[PDB]
């Protein structure tokens, strides 16, 4: 077994006249560049 | 406000060949403007490969 | 088993008169560039 | 068993006059780019 | 068995007067540009 | 087993007028670049 | 506003051989804006190969 | 509001041979606006490809 | 409102060959607005190949 | 504001060949702006290999 | 088995005088650009 | 604000061959901004590469 996880959970912001981001991201690994 | 022109004689991402030619002209430079995701290459090789992936952002404004 | 997984869980935003984002993005992994 | 994905929840957003970007997105992965 | 997935749920907006953007999306993997 | 993860919990941020940045990356390993 | 023109003579993506030319001319430069995504790459290889996927954002203005 | 034109002799987008020629024009400049999405590409190789997918963004103006 | 023109002798798209010709010319410059989804390539390859897919979004002004 | 001219013959991102010439001109030099994601590489190799994943941030402007 | 799949569900918008957007899209994956 | 021209004669990402050329041109120099993440590379190789990843930052300006 293998595992790449995020978990983000419950943003509350009533009222919101500014600016807000929420942002969840995940990547896979195991990548391989080749040059010969 | 936002890229708007006045004055006299400006100029924005110009073409090849302004000068005098008995040879070969390609191409031009670069400019990028603030708030931006741009990686970026130069290369005078043989072979060449550029790679790129998952990019993410809000790139708001805001002015009220 | 291999798992690339992101949870985003309830959003509470009544009344909102600004900007609001809400993103949740998942990439999977094991890429490749070869130049020979 | 391979697997990706999102899961985003509930959206409460009563009365809105402002701006709101309620956005959910997922990519698959195992991509490969060949140069010779 | 393989699988990609955007679950998104329940949108409570009455009486909306700005603007709103409910957005869902889900795309494939194992995707390959070759140049020879 | 092999296991890379991100945790991240619960944000409270009503009446906001300012900035925010909420950001949760997981990236995976045993990548290998290779110069023959 | 966004991208509006006045004055005397002003010029935005102009078209190549401007000047005098007895070779060759081939495009230009470029110029970018605020608030966006764009990776970039300027390259005079044998052989150039891009790739990009993945992008995701608000790009928005609020000027009430 | 957005993309309008005053004043004396401006200009958007313009076509190729504006000086003397005896050679070859082709092409030119490129402008971009802001809130936008534009990966990008300027290559005098022997052979290129650009590949890209997967775009999302709300891109919205309020003003009342 | 959007795109409207006044004034004197202004300009938008315009054809090649306003100079003095004895060669060739071809296209132009390219001007483009704000909240806009424009992934964009410009090349001067032996071959080209450009592929873009799944673009999203909600694309609107309010002014109650 | 963001990315506007004025003044007497100002230029961005200009085309080869401005000079006289009797042999090659390739390309330019680059200019970058705040705020922004760029890793870059400069290369007078045989073979080259740029490869970039996994970017992310608000790039955001607020002035209310 | 392989599975790409958008669910999104009940929209309450009673009373709306202002604009509102709900948008779903599903996108299938193992695409393929060649240039020799 | 960010990236405006004016004055007299100044330039941005020029071209390559102002000088008096009968050999070869290629390329340019390169200048980047503040507040960004850019891993570099300068190579006179046989053979070269470059590979980069995860990179995370918030990259914003407030002026209220």
């Amino acid at each position: 077994l293998d595992n790449v996880a995020t978990y983000a959970g419950q943003f509350n912001q009533d009222y919101l006249s500014g600016m807000a981001a929420n942002m969840s991201g995940t990547f896979g690994g195991a990548n391989m560049p080749n040059l010969y | 406000g936002f890229g708007n022109q006045g004055g006299f004689g400006n100029s924005r991402g110009g073409g090849a060949g302004l000068g005098n030619n008995q040879g070969s002209n390609m191409g031009g430079g670069m400019n990028f403007g603030a708030f931006s995701i741009n990686p970026a290459m130069m290369a005078a090789a043989q072979a060449a490969l550029q790679s790129s992936w998952g990019m993410m952002g809000m790139l708001a404004s805001q002015q009220n």
